[PDB]
């Protein structure tokens, strides 16, 4: 999930938008 | 923009920054 | 615990602390 | 809602807990 | 609520959240 | 102290109330 | 991305997230 | 400037990006 | 150093930075 | 007190240092 | 005051605290 | 730079003033 994509790995601001409602 | 490690409080702050008014979910178990 | 006055990013920080690993949804009006 | 209540008046950690997953 | 690791700035933010008006002490040497 | 209980180990919100005045 | 209302330290946090490793300059008026 | 605009009105991440190195 | 305008959690952050390992007491009025 | 002064007017890091342990 | 490790968001928050109105640069590649 | 002085190593508040404009 988000922890693996953005914390464990790295992610972009655009990727973070995946988790918006 | 850039790719960085964002974890815990810092990850939720970043979701707040990017989503704002739209809202967001933080579901670390998923 | 005490009552809270929380705007902006400070609400998201409180959600993070309260929910931890369970995660949470941030759902502002409009 | 909760977001607005916490900012315009006050809210409790107990009310916040209702937004956990 | 939950149990998490809270360290440094994040630990004092959490004490602020939970204690508020009551005040608190942060005494890491003790 | 608090660092050992809450940082090194883990602690609850209720435990943190131990450090309130 | 959404528009932002950012005062004080919250602007510096946003700069940090936006720029990451590139860094940034923080240049308030007077 | 940007600092003042973000606080008194609103600003975008795109405007913020102009302050990166 | 410059003078500071600090409310809420931002005062606790400043205390943390200023005192570090010495710790500090946070003692708001009533 | 300090908490109130920093928020309603201004305060210095030197004044803050008086609250360290 | 004291010497501590200050990294990422926490380092920029500290630069904001110490520099304020003066402004600052965060240039991690340099 | 600053990351090596203040993150990797440790630095003082006075050292951080080196990076002010
Ligand atoms: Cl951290
Ligand atoms: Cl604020
Ligand atoms: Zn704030
Ligand atoms: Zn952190």
């Amino acid at each position: 999930g988000i922890v693996e994509q953005c914390c464990t790995s790295i992610c972009s601001l655009y990727q973070l938008e995946n988790y918006c409602n | 923009f850039v790719n960085q490690h964002l974890c815990g409080s810092h990850l939720v702050e970043a979701l707040y920054l990017v989503c704002g008014e739209r809202g967001f979910f933080y579901t670390p178990k998923t």
